[PDB]
């Protein structure tokens, strides 16, 4: 019911931690693992490679749920790399007046999210473009060099979302949910 | 006659220039590209080598040893025979390509000199050049010792004060024998292992050596202070202005802050400013040399109307000017383009269309004959067929476009003045086109040695080709980042062969940018004057309310305190009282910052009030007095009273509103702006900055010249530029992706550690890096994607700051072809252009002194007239007599080679600082112990002195005052040593040598002449250093104000930002020096989405300001970089002409001057300093060698000197300086010498000379070895 917040079923919803305890049942609100505020409910209304809805409460197709917690783990697995060298960035404590690395690493968490589940999201109160995320990173985060060796990138950061005047925001707003504490 | 025609010895010249284009094609690299061109080259060095040979035998075996011509063409056919031996066994199965044997190629090159052979005769005489060669070459020589002595003096400095660059922070799970690019801080860098001795890592961090972790020299990097040998490298890279601002950061993160900042600081100030100055002035005076020695050696009918009239010429103007604009308003806009035939095309067909229509127009009403002379009609002819050319349909937007934006040149005739002043500066062609061609040729045959020398390494790029090898020598010549070309040779040649290549890349950097640069100026400055013939024309042919006014003009308050009273007498009362109140306001100012501001603290706002309430009684007197603009005493004068009252106005309008918040991009933003200029009020207050200022301005239309030409220069290559580079120069973040539609979805990126630091991965190991969304973007800091973008590039360009980073990214993402442009663009605007203004500032200088109008013979003898001035007798007692021991003591003290054992024993003291006098490294004790040693040893040479001469004449000179004071240092730094055994005992006895080491200055003397050159040139140079700093006062404040919360970004970071005035005026010292001003502006500039905004409070808010940075980073870099330095080499040129001397058979020499000492010193026994007439007649007597006044044969000018000296004073006693007065004037030909003011004079005192000596003789009669030589001509003459 809440939003993930604290908790494994205080909040009125669980998370899928087990792939078999799920072969039927009638309500879909189960959270994941480590993008907590994705439920199954707009993943199988989303795409899945494996299977698609319906085929899920009818069992036959479950093996979709795999497919989702493997995500999920890649998700995973991608921001360790980024916050041990949000870690390893000395300045982090003093390189802007408004922002933290607590907010960056919330919203770069966001970001990877989107990225590996590209579904609308809903019943948060709180809604926004997926495309958001982007601005947010580009804005409360640190400037990182990438290493100039093949390509001499001229004095841009690592994280950038735009470029050549291209359209972005284009009304296309694939709700995503606010989830960041300012 | 097979060797004798003029037709065979033209081939014979210019096929020498093909036998080096073939030698630059000898590459693996370009064989494994082109296999053609390992048979062509073959065969074009086969026959070629024929015609060679040839000549060779027939000119010694039918026609003919010590012609030098004749041995070097030997050389040379012997050099083609081994190239060719070579290479038929480099094709064969015999040896490969990338064998070293290729070394064996290095002399080839050389051949250029023979396509020139222009070394005959040019103009002078073989004597007469050789001359000029040898006196240039002995200053040069006597520089490079000064120079050596700093570079040694500042190595001795950095051992003691710095030590290894080594410790850097690290991840704790590092293990000893696992060092890698995982195990370091992202941001990487150093620690102090002591706590407070400099930076300490954060938690989850520690640090230690990475060299005791099992890293290699290679590894860590060339650059440290460890020995005397790696010190004296990172003095020469950091006095290069190259990567110092880093040395200095590396510096304060591992050592004390104030340390740091006084050694770089003054290292910039003396070794990369006032020393590099000198070579300067040594470049000017070999200019000033070859002018002596060149002026001592000696229908249709409508033609009459329609070509003439005012409506043709501004009709065909202002259509250039629209073509121009038309052609250069292209920019971007979209992905869509469809140039086959389209629009700008046909503007340009259009335009190209009247073009030719004009051309053969006046072609037919002129006649081709009477066109074609003109050179203005043979550069419109050259673009009227280059653009019908550029204009086809396969041609449009090609290189061709040159011809299409060199249009913009034939508007120079829109004045007459800007004309005149091009034909000014650019002078006779022959002299700078010689210097542009032999700096060409220099740096080709450069780049084919270099080639030849390093091509199959195999480890190293660069040098693989030879547009590599000349893009790494062209790198190395433009001061961008040379010292990187020299690393990446060194970590790939090998550690037996790095000292051979140092060496070699020294040595090529020393002459490249002392010499080639300087010759540039020097040509420059030699067209800004007059020829010699027509300066001499020139001046042959010149010949209650008053109550309130005293209150106002108060009045003011033996040498030593008239000196005081003057300084006291400079201002009146009032002024001193506004000097005070301005100086304690800016004080005040010093303490600001966006998170404490006088608008919310009460202590700062105290100076606020005070400076309003004091300016505003200040005025109201001052108007009271005498008046707003009235009268020629009154206050609005000009500009100074302007800015005074504007300066008031702001300062008031501030106090009375004192806004309680204050929005990013407001009129309250700008007008606590427009408070931080407080400092300028001080340039009106104090007379000496007034004229600094006046003297500055007196050039202003000389500078507004050199500015159009240059934004000229940028606006055709801005226009090319757009034409040719908008929509490229962009690609993927990604490397992997080569194509827009991939552009999409995420990948990992690597994050930069340190470009320093160079180590090797682990065979399975990843870099540092994270997932990254990947874009298709332009660079960040230039786009190339309309006019105002391609501008502030080619601005940014002209600075040769981030050059080479628009280089590479031209040749990687446009193509290998358009490296033609920017190369082309650094030779004309950084080599040429910024020139200019050097020319204009230095000689505008030497206007404002008058010395400008003066010839070179008079301009010597105004710098001798001076130079003898500041001459003295000598202190040198005479050897005593009354006992044989002091008599003994003085010859010892004074024999040649004990003067040269004492030298070099300073040198043998100054060799113990080698390494760093620690106290837990056991090698400190040998190395104390014998400074001991030393010490005793200058104790005995005092003291021999002492025994030698009088104590109280002793004490006299200066150089015994000096090395007696540091020899007492010695020994009392000798006994505290023994007494304790400290690391300040240490400390005190390198302070002690470097004491000593600092002597030698006073015993060799050309050393002593340049160090008087610096030494007075700093006291000169006063004021202007004062305001270069009121300058940097002004910015520092702005910049807190208006960039002191912006977000870190690519060079804005913990050691370079504007949250202070302490650390905007170091950054802005970074910026003088050029040391990446523009990755900086670029940070200043940051807008969202990259930087979090703020509705109504500045100091909220990190995002930074556009047009600001714009405004505030372009104004602060050309008014002091472009501008005010440029004083500084006008001051060392005039200082070096004056305390600099050498030998040259046409003035009193400083030979002539210690003789002529030696023998006054002989006369003068009870040292007086002023003889009585009687011995007159005996001094000059004793005067043998080139100051020799003959007894016989010259006895008119031995009683012309007698009377001279007897009718000065009439009778009496003569001073050191008339007799010295006497034998300059004596012994110059003042015809040249003098100005035709005092010629007259001196002349009729020499004419009533020559009549009264005639009237001794014919009464005495009734009563019963240059002096000799310029009396004879004087009696010749008379
Ligand atoms: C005599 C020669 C006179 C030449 C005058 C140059 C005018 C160029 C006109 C082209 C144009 O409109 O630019 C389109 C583009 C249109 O921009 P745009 O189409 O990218 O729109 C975005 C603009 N930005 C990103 C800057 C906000 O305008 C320019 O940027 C031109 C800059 C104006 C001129 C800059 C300085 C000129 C100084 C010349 C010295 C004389
Ligand atoms: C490191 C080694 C130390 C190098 C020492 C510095 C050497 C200085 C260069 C010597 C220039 C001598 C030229 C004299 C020729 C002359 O009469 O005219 C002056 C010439 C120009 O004379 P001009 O003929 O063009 O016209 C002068 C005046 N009128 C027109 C009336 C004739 O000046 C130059 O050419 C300056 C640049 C020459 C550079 C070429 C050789 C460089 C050698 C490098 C070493
Ligand atoms: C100059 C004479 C150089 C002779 C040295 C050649 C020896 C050799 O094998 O090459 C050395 C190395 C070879 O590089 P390398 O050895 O790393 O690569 C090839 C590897 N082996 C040896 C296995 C084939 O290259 C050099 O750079 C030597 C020449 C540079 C030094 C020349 C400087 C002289 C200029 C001074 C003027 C003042
Ligand atoms: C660089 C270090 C090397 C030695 C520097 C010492 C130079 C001493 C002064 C130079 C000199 O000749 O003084 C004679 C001067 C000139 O007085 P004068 O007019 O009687 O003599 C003229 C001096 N000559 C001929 C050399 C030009 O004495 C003064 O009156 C100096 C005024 C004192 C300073 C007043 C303004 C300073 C306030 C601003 C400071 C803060 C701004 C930041
Ligand atoms: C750049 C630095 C600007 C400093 C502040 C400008 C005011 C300087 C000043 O008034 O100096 C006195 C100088 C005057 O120096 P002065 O020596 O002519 O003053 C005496 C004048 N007579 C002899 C007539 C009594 O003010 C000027 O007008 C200098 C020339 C114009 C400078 C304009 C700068 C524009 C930016
Ligand atoms: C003595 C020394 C004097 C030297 C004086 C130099 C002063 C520099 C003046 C810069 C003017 C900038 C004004 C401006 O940007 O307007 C605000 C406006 C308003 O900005 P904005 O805030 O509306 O736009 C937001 C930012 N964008 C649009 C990019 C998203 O700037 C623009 O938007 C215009 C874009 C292009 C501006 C022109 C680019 C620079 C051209 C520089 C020319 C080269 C100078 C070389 C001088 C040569 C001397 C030798
Ligand atoms: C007549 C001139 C026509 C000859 C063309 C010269 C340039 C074409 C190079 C094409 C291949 C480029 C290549 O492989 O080299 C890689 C290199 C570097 O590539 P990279 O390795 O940095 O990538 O390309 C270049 O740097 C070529 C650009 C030329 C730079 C200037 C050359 C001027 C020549 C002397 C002029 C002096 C008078
Ligand atoms: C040994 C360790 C390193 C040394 C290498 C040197 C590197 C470069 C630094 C050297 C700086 C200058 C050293 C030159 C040695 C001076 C010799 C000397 O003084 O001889 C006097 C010689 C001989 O002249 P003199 O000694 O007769 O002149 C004496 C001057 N009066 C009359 C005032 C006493 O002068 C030259
Ligand atoms: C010598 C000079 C030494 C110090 C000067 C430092 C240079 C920095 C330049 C900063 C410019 C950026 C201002 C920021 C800003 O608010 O931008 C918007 C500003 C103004 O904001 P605004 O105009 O939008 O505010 C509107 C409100 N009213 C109606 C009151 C105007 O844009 C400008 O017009 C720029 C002002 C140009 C003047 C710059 C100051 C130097 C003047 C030289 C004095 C001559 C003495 C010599
Ligand atoms: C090597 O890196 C790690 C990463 O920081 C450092 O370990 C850290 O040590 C401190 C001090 O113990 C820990 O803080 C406190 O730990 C104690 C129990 O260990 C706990 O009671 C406190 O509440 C507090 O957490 C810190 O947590 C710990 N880091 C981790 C991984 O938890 C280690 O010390 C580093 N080496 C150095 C230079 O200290
Ligand atoms: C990031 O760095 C990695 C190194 O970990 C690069 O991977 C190398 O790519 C080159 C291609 O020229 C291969 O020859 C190497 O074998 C690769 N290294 C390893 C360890 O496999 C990679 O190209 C870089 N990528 C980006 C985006 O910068
Ligand atoms: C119960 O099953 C229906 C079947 O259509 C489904 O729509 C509904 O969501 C299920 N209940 C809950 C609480 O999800
Ligand atoms: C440390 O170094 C040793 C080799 O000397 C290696 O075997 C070991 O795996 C390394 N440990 C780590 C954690 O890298």
């Amino acid at each position: 019911a809440r939003n993930w917040s604290r908790g494994a079923a205080g909040g009125d919803g669980q998370e899928v931690r087990s792939k078999h305890p799920t072969p039927l049942w009638n309500l879909s609100d189960f959270y994941l693992s480590f993008c907590n505020s994705y439920t199954l409910w707009e993943l199988f209304s989303g795409l899945s490679s494996p299977n698609t809805l319906n085929c899920s409460l009818d069992t036959t197709c479950r093996q979709c749920v795999e497919a989702y917690q493997d995500y999920d783990h890649h998700a995973q697995e991608k921001y360790e790399e980024f916050e041990s060298v949000l870690h390893k960035y000395l300045q982090s404590e003093e390189y802007s007046v408004k922002s933290c690395p607590e907010d960056c690493k919330i919203v770069y968490k966001a970001w990877l999210c989107s990225q590996y589940f590209e579904v609308t999201q809903f019943n948060c109160r709180k809604t926004i473009p997926c495309k958001q995320y982007c601005l947010e990173v580009q804005t409360r985060c640190p400037f990182i060099l990438p290493d100039n060796d093949e390509v001499i990138y001229g004095g841009l950061s690592s994280f950038i979302c735009t470029g050549l005047y291209e359209t972005f925001l284009t009304n296309d707003e694939p709700e995503c949910c606010d989830v960041r504490r300012e | 006659l097979w060797i004798n025609k003029p037709w065979v010895h033209s081939l014979l010249r210019i096929c020498a220039i093909i036998s080096v284009i073939s030698v630059c094609m000898n590459t693996p690299m370009t064989f494994e590209h082109y296999p053609p061109l390992q048979y062509v080259t073959f065969t074009l060095d086969t026959l070629l080598m024929f015609l060679y040979t040839a000549e060779m035998i027939a000119k010694m075996h039918i026609r003919g040893v010590k012609d030098r011509w004749c041995v070097f063409d030997g050389f040379m056919v012997f050099c083609l025979w081994v190239s060719l031996v070579l290479q038929v066994f480099e094709i064969a199965d015999i040896v490969d390509q990338m064998s070293p044997w290729g070394m064996l190629r290095i002399p080839r090159p050389l051949i250029m000199i023979r396509a020139f052979r222009i070394y005959f005769r040019f103009e002078l005489p073989r004597t007469r050049i050789t001359n000029i060669l040898k006196r240039s070459g002995e200053q040069i020589w006597s520089v490079s010792i000064f120079l050596l002595f700093f570079l040694l003096l500042y190595g001795i400095l950095g051992v003691q004060m710095f030590g290894t660059f080594t410790y850097h922070c690290v991840v704790n799970d590092t293990k000893p024998g696992n060092v890698t690019w995982n195990s370091l801080a992202i941001p990487d860098t150093h620690c102090s292992p002591e706590l407070e001795e400099g930076y300490q890592c954060p938690p989850g961090f520690k640090c230690m050596d990475l060299e005791d972790l099992g890293l290699s020299r290679q590894e860590l990097g060339y650059s440290g202070f460890n020995e005397i040998g790696t010190s004296i490298f990172t003095v020469y890279e950091a006095a290069s202005q190259e990567g110092w601002v880093f040395l200095m950061y590396r510096a304060i993160d591992s050592f004390p802050r104030w340390r740091s900042y006084f050694y770089f600081i003054t290292l910039i100030f003396f070794l990369a400013w006032l020393v590099k100055n000198v070579f300067i002035a040594v470049i000017i005076e070999t200019f000033a040399e070859i002018r002596v020695q060149f002026q001592q050696m000696w229908a249709p009918a409508c033609l009459q109307k329609m070509m003439r009239s005012s409506v043709f010429h501004m009709f065909i103007l202002s259509m250039v000017t629209v073509d121009v604009i038309v052609a250069a308003s292209n920019y971007y806009k979209g992905e869509n383009f469809r140039r086959q035939y389209d629009e700008f095309y046909l503007a340009e067909v259009a335009f190209t269309v009247l073009f030719d229509l004009e051309a053969l127009l006046k072609i037919w009403c002129l006649g081709f004959t009477g066109y074609i002379s003109s050179s203005l009609h043979k550069f419109e002819l050259l673009l009227v067929i280059g653009t019908t050319l550029h204009v086809y349909p396969d041609l449009y937007h090609s290189q061709f476009t040159y011809f299409q934006v060199l249009r913009v040149v034939r508007l120079i005739k829109i004045s007459p003045a800007l004309e005149d002043f091009v034909y000014k500066i650019f002078g006779p062609g022959k002299k700078l086109g010689s210097l542009v061609v032999f700096t060409a040729s220099l740096l080709i045959v450069m780049s084919a040695i270099s080639l030849q020398m390093f091509c199959f390494v195999e480890e190293l790029d660069r040098f693989t080709t030879f547009p590599r090898a000349f893009m790494s020598m062209f790198q190395i010549l433009t001061q961008e980042g040379w010292v990187d070309v020299m690393d990446q040779t060194l970590n790939a040649v090998g550690h037996m062969w790095a000292p051979v290549v140092a060496i070699y890349f020294i040595l090529y950097h020393l002459f490249a940018t002392l010499i080639l640069l300087s010759l540039f100026v020097a040509v420059i400055l030699d067209n800004l004057e007059l020829d010699e013939d027509l300066k001499k024309l020139k001046q042959l042919k010149q010949s209650f309310r008053n109550f309130c006014r005293v209150v106002v003009r108060a009045r003011f308050n033996n040498t030593k305190y008239h000196q005081l009273y003057d300084l006291l007498g400079l201002v009146t009362y009032l002024d001193w009282v506004m000097i005070i109140v301005t100086i304690c306001s800016c004080i005040s100012m010093m303490f600001e910052s966006p998170f404490r501001r006088v608008m919310h603290a009460p202590t700062l706002q105290i100076a606020e009030y005070v400076f309003v309430i004091f300016m505003s009684i200040e005025l109201n007197l001052k108007i009271m007095a005498d008046g707003l603009f009235f009268t020629p005493t009154a206050v609005i004068r000009d500009f100074g009273g302007v800015m005074d009252i504007f300066i008031y106005l702001v300062s008031l309008i501030f106090l009375c509103w004192m806004p309680q918040n204050v929005p990013a991009e407001s009129g309250a933003q700008l007008l606590m702006v427009l408070r931080c200029l407080r400092p300028l009020r001080i340039f009106k207050l104090v007379p000496q900055m007034r004229k600094v200022v006046r003297e500055l301005f007196s050039g202003f239309k000389e500078i507004f010249l050199v500015s159009i030409l240059l934004l000229t220069l940028m606006l055709v290559f801005a226009s090319f530029g757009v034409q040719l580079f908008a929509g490229k120069l962009a690609k993927c973040n990604d490397p992997n992706i080569i194509r827009r539609e991939d552009c999409n979805g995420i990948f990992r990126i690597n994050v930069s550690v340190s470009k320093n630091l160079n180590l090797k991965l682990r065979p399975g190991e990843k870099k540092p890096g994270f997932w990254v969304p990947r874009v298709w973007a332009n660079p960040r800091n230039f786009n190339f994607d309309n006019v105002g973008n391609a501008m502030l590039a080619l601005f940014e360009v002209l600075s040769l700051k981030g050059w080479v980073e628009v280089r590479d990214v031209i040749i990687h993402r446009v193509g290998p072809i358009h490296g033609i442009y920017i190369h082309v663009f650094v030779f004309l605007g950084c080599m040429i252009g910024l020139t200019l203004f050097v020319g204009v500032v230095i000689a505008n200088f030497n206007e404002n002194k008058g010395t400008a109008l003066l010839t070179v013979d008079q301009r010597r003898w105004e710098d001798l007239k001076s130079r003898l001035k500041i001459a003295q007798p000598l202190h040198l007692p005479p050897r005593p007599d009354n006992d044989g021991f002091r008599a003994k003591m003085y010859d010892i003290t004074q024999h040649p080679f004990f003067k040269r054992t004492i030298a070099l024993l300073v040198l043998a003291q100054s060799v113990l600082l080698s390494v760093k006098w620690d106290v837990e490294d056991p090698v400190t004790v040998p190395l104390a112990t014998m400074s001991v040693v030393f010490t005793f040893i200058f104790v005995l040479e005092v003291t021999m002195k002492i025994i030698a001469m009088s104590p109280a004449g002793f004490w006299q000179s200066r150089r015994n005052r000096y090395d007696l004071l540091v020899t007492s240092l010695g020994v009392v730094w000798v006994v505290l040593h023994f007494a304790l055994l400290n690391a300040y005992t240490y400390m005190m006895g390198a302070c002690v040598i470097v004491f000593r080491f600092f002597s030698i200055c006073g015993k060799h003397v050309t050393l002593k002449m340049l160090l008087l050159t610096v030494v007075v040139s700093m006291y000169k140079s006063f004021f202007i250093i004062v305001g270069m700093f009121l300058l940097l006062l002004c910015y520092a404040f702005a910049g807190v104000v208006l960039f002191g919360t912006v977000k870190y970004g690519e060079n804005i970071n913990r050691h370079a930002n504007f949250s202070s005035a302490g650390k905007a005026i170091t950054v802005l010292f970074r910026i003088v020096t050029g040391e990446d001003w523009n990755k900086i502006m670029h940070d200043c500039m940051v807008q969202p989405p990259f930087c979090t905004p703020d509705e109504f409070t500045y100091w909220a808010t990190d995002c930074g300001n556009y047009a600001g940075a714009l405004m505030y980073f372009c104004s602060f870099y050309v008014i002091i970089a472009y501008i005010m330095l440029n004083l500084l080499v006008a001051i060392i040129v005039e200082n070096f002409s004056l305390f600099y001397s050498t030998e040259e058979d046409q003035l009193l020499s400083y030979n002539d001057l210690r003789h002529f000492q030696i023998i006054w010193n002989m006369v003068d026994d009870k040292r007086e300093g002023v003889i009585p007439t009687f011995r007159v007649k005996f001094l000059l007597r004793l005067l043998r060698g080139r100051l020799e006044v003959d007894l016989d044969k010259d006895k008119l000018l031995f009683k012309h000197m007698c009377y001279e000296m007897e009718r000065l004073h009439n009778g009496g006693d003569v001073t050191f300086h008339d007799v010295l007065s006497m034998l300059s004037y004596r012994s110059v030909d003042i015809r040249k010498s003098l100005q035709l003011e005092e010629l007259l004079a001196r002349e009729q005192l020499e004419y009533t000379i020559e009549e009264e000596v005639a009237k001794q003789t014919i009464r005495m009669w009734l009563k019963k070895q240059s002096c000799s030589i310029i009396h004879s001509l004087r009696e010749s003459q008379q």
